[PDB]
């Protein structure tokens, strides 16, 4: 009679390294190392991104016409070819302290703080347009800008004021326009020696047309400065100018969210929901480490350059 | 293996004992089969998948934007965050790495343990009435049907009422 | 005759988790998560913070009327401010790298308070008396910042001034002026009667030029001009010159410091008390002789390590097995 | 666990025994009694307080001011701090957690293994001049008295002296 | 030590024994002499040379110029940029060292605990024919050659060719 | 009659530390961590650093005369100043973004200085001859940067100036210029005519109007006036503009590359040999076979982790206990 003491073994080939011996046979075991992606961009927290297909953050805000551009999004994505932005030349001031502060919002919402029917009486607002800027064809320029300039021979000194009723954060843009000659800066605004003033409470900057022949870009030789500010609910935002100005027609009323981000990729756009979302696709996994992408936005996983992490939970499999 | 069982003087697993983790093998004269060791086989499932679910529980990231946007004359903070951002693949990496090979080896030690446990409990049950025939079998000196299999199995084995017996068989 | 093989058990109710199960009782644990503070904030190495009460950096820094500006403590390790430390710039305007500025004083030795240009003989030629305002308000009545001098014309003429300061301290000397914006063009005559001037301020090292930006903005605190500050720290050897036709806000008082590494600005409502820790947090300061710590995430000193954990504690002793 | 003596074959502790982590009960001519085993209960504390030291000294701290303060225009370097911070948040806590469980499961280990080997020191002393009768005790065969039972503890077991004796009892 | 064999019940190593970390010393008729186990030493040089390998090349590191420069007015920056190389440093020195105490407690056990399996699998072959009398020791109830003393020490050791005089002595002196 | 199991000890006085006992003498070890340098400064992944020598990075790059801008390579891994490297902008003023600049430089695949607007024929109505100052002295006389040049009136005038480089370089161009401030109106008419000027510097990417700021600073070098140094990298077949009526300090040679990513700048006294490493550190390299190293924290390339720790030796054999 004889009683033998033993243990399980199967059919199992997994393999798992141990600090003594790499490639042991175990019985049972589980990975630790998420290496899938759905090869989507999905929504945050069940909310969707802001997609800018062709055009990107410039274009969408300052209302270029290849631009119509939600009230909410988790984060934006925009393409490698996103190539519609500003279509006048000049420099965009702290642009991608924009981008980062757009990044997520959890209210959106575009409005007319410049009524153009009625808050210019004294300038032309009419042919500030440009082939720089076109639509179906013909001259245009943004949506969310007018490009004032002289009516029959005066360009009298501007003042414009707006007081912020909206419950939160305002977001008002601007232009400086920099005529390539003086006979430009008159034939535009009359006056020869101009400025822009623009303070808030907070804000407060003074500018000067720099003219000069700078290399044609989309055929200017001339620039446009882009400017923003956020006024806060409350406060008022008063704009002077003797010349030059590029006013706010269309500002966003707004709340910022946190810290999201910007993805840039191809990939498509779809309703499913995410807590790890990667330019490549979404990860949704319980586990621990990821090898798909270091640039991730979410709860996610720590990224490894490991491409196996095998957790044995078994015994050394030994079916002889 | 640490405690010499396992892959040791057991030299094999048994696939004819799908009825889990350890058990034994019995032979006597009402037949003989595998039978797994539920006690220690679940004490043991229940101790893996608190390990398993500690590795991975434990983790609970902070929402994070990694991603950064820098201009052409920002490159020292675009390195600055590209150093973080290495840093912990870095850390990670090693970690996870290290992590995995060092808790794959107390696995196995683990396991490895279990067994000589089991093993060395019958061994100190039966002292003299059986005699250890290598790779983990014991021949018992004196017959011992179900009853006292299952008795061996409990940890109730009675020295006494077979001490006799065996005696003899010790020619 | 018996002689029996046990272990130690006790009336210990401590338990801990292994990875293996959780909630063990064992004999004996100790913790490894500082969970505890003192509630105060402490001296830090010894060296006590500076407390600005209802004050902020700006206000202190600049002369405030509101702010006290001490006086005897020439050194600290840190710089408290009260959740509603509110008096800073009393005239609205813009400090120009203020968050610098504020790193950069978080940890100061040696810190000398001098009038760098006297009040009674530094401008023969231009009127110091005038340059009071509502918005910084002194006992009821109109006042000024005590560290600056607004400097206007005197009798109708602001004639071009012109005055230099040679670092002769030992150590970095921390210079702050202001530019005045007038609201319009009949203020900045009334004030400096040029209508047209500028400012200028260079060192070896540092180089700048003014130029008044006149407009009527939103009114704050009752002023629809503006006035922005600026600051630049002149090394030892170095002389600074200053060169204005107008809208020059003086420097009165200067700083004679010395900085140290860099701690950290706290803004907490904890008292300041008379402790001394080797790590310090806006909740109150912690003992540093465990690993880790959950009470705050932003510490000043040699800190344990901040974790999210409710406790961590480790087993000394063996499984309770009282039975 | 680990090592099958602790929860094992000695299946509980002893309350009575107030000393010491690990001792003996004995029983014998002039009565009964619990006493801790001085040389391997203060080896354990010895390594279990080198242990606990090491765990807590190892930590090197720069000193650091964790802080930082940036305006309505650097967003961008506020979350990169942001990123930092939480970046060492998820290290440590991981870290610490895992660590603890980890060394726990050692320490139980390291007691279990203590029980073993005091429990296999005496029955190699004892040879065959008392039992095995389970649950970690010897039955002597012989008359072991207090001076016998205190040479036991302290190892300096005299077997011949009592072999005699002993091995007539059987 | 976790396996009480390496300075516990074998209180002492031996200087004599030269090619091997474990082994046996064995004293009979034809003499005496010092025995490596060269099996269960060349098993476990090939397995602690595959631990100091894991934790060295389990390191791989990002090229990286760790160095910044930062002017007068960005002490703000300069001091995350230290805040970040002092946690890499206080992370990674805290990592090494316990690293290092930890798995040298395990090195150590480990050797401990291939001792005590030889000591087991040898006690194990001479069952009832020898005697254990400690130290690490087994005194033969029989008559131990050359050839005996060394199918213990490989493995095939007869039990049932030397239990009859074993028997024998094992009563006298029992 | 006897057979023993034991185990091997011998001669070694190595100790390790465990985490349950410390100084534990063992049989075999191995050190984990790596202390040792070469004391050497070495390639970089096959490819020398630039050592500039007396020279900084400022000095170098706009051809400072005590600095070599002839033979400088073609390529470099990292640049090396050494601690006392003075020689830079010998006429005092800000060089703007500077520290980015040394950043972008720190390692460059390809390098190639040329003449963009060569001396001989770009400005036949402008002086560029006496634009030379003792602040730049050369072999014994009056000199100027190697890299600029400094134009001034021909005769009593200077005509508008106005002039393009088109970058048909297969790779970015870095240009570089100056803008001049005088000390005095009469220096402003005694160098360029024209009291009221401007500069003007445009690409596709760039723009930026200059207006000379006039006013005596502290001399430096013997200088009152100043010069501030300005630069942008010009992408290929973009076109960059100059235009000026005064101050301007117009680029001579520029410099076609092509940059590599990160690398950095090692401030050091130690020499530069012929030695490949794989990690760099200020004081020498070292050999990247183990994982942490304990030489210096500021490192270049594919380095060992640093650590505060001073040995990590590991245990490969077992406690040696010869007696
Ligand atoms: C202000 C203006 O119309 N400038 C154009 C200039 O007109 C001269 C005028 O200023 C002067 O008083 O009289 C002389 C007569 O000798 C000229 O008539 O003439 C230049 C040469 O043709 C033009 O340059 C061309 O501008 C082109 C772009 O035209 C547009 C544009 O599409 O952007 C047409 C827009 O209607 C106009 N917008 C507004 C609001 O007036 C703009 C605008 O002038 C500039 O954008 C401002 O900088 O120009 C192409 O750029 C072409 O390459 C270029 O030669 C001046 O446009
Ligand atoms: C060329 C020269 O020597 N200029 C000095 C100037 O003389 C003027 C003269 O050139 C002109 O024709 O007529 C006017 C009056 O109508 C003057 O007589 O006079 C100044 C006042 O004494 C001098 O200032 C001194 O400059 C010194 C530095 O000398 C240098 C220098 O090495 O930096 C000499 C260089 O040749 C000169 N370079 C050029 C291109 O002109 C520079 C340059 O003027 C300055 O760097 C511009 O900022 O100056 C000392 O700095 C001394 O302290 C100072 O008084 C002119 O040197
Ligand atoms: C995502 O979650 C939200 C609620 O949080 C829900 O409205 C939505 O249906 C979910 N999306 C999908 C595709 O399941
Ligand atoms: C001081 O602070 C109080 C409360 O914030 C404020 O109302 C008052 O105007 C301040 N005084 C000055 C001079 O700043
Ligand atoms: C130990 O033995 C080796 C081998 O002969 C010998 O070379 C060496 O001198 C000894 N070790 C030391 C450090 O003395
Ligand atoms: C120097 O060695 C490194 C790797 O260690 C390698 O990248 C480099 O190519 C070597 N030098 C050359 C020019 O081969
Ligand atoms: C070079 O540096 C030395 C100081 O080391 C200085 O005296 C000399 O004037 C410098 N030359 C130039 C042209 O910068």
């Amino acid at each position: 009679d004889t009683l033998c003491i033993g243990y399980h073994a199967n059919n199992s080939t997994d393999t798992v390294d141990t600090v003594l011996e790499k490639n042991v046979t175990v019985t049972h075991s589980v990975n630790l190392l998420e290496d899938k992606h759905n090869g989507k961009l999905c929504k945050l927290r069940g909310v969707a991104p802001l997609h800018l297909g062709k055009c990107n953050i410039a274009g969408w805000i300052l209302g270029n016409p290849e631009c119509e551009s939600a009230s909410s999004w988790s984060y934006i994505v925009e393409t490698p070819s996103s190539d519609n932005g500003t279509c006048y030349p000049g420099d965009f001031i702290d642009y991608e302290e924009l981008r980062e502060q757009l990044s997520s919002v959890s209210s959106f919402e575009r409005f007319e703080i410049f009524p153009k029917t009625s808050s210019w009486p004294n300038h032309d607002s009419n042919k500030g347009v440009t082939a720089a800027c076109p639509h179906a064809g013909a001259k245009s320029f943004y949506k969310n800008l007018i490009w004032l300039v002289k009516k029959g021979n005066s360009y009298p000194k501007l003042s414009k004021s707006y007081i912020n009723d909206k419950g939160k954060e305002v977001l008002v843009l601007w232009g400086i326009h920099h005529p390539s000659t003086s006979a430009d800066q008159q034939s535009l605004y009359q006056n020869a020696d101009t400025y822009v003033f623009v303070c808030s409470s907070r804000y407060s900057k003074k500018f000067k047309p720099e003219i000069a022949i700078c290399p044609k870009v989309r055929d200017q030789e001339g620039r446009m400065n882009y400017y923003w500010t956020l006024v806060e609910p409350g406060d008022k935002i008063t704009f002077e100018a003797t010349g030059n100005l590029v006013v706010p027609r269309y500002a966003f009323a707004m709340e910022r969210n946190a810290g999201s981000g910007i993805i840039i990729s191809d990939t498509p756009v779809h309703d499913c929901n995410t807590t790890c979302q990667t330019p490549k696709g979404a990860i949704n996994t319980s586990l621990p480490f990821q090898n798909i992408h270091p640039i991730t936005i979410g709860k996610c996983p720590k990224y490894v350059k490991s491409t196996k992490l095998r957790l044995a939970t078994g015994l050394r499999n030994i079916p002889s | 293996g640490l405690f010499g069982a396992i892959a040791g003087f057991i030299e094999g697993g048994w696939t004819g004992m799908v009825d889990g983790w350890y058990g034994y093998h019995h032979q006597n004269e009402q037949g003989s089969g595998y039978a797994a060791d539920l006690k220690s086989t679940q004490n043991a499932i229940d101790e893996i998948t608190n390990k398993v679910n500690s590795v991975i529980e434990k983790m609970n990231t902070q929402f994070t934007a990694v991603g950064k946007e820098f201009n052409h004359l920002e490159k020292r903070i675009e390195n600055l965050n590209k150093k973080v951002d290495d840093g912990f693949l870095d850390i990670w990496t090693y970690n996870a790495e290290l992590l995995v090979l060092l808790e794959n080896e107390r696995t196995l030690d683990y396991h490895d343990s279990n067994v000589k446990n089991l093993y060395e409990k019958v061994r100190s049950q039966l002292k003299n009435n059986a005699k250890e025939i290598g790779n983990g079998c014991f021949e018992f000196y004196h017959k011992c049907d179900n009853t006292c299999m299952e008795s061996v199995k409990n940890g109730t084995y009675d020295y006494p009422k077979y001490s006799e017996e065996a005696k003899l068989n010790r020619e």
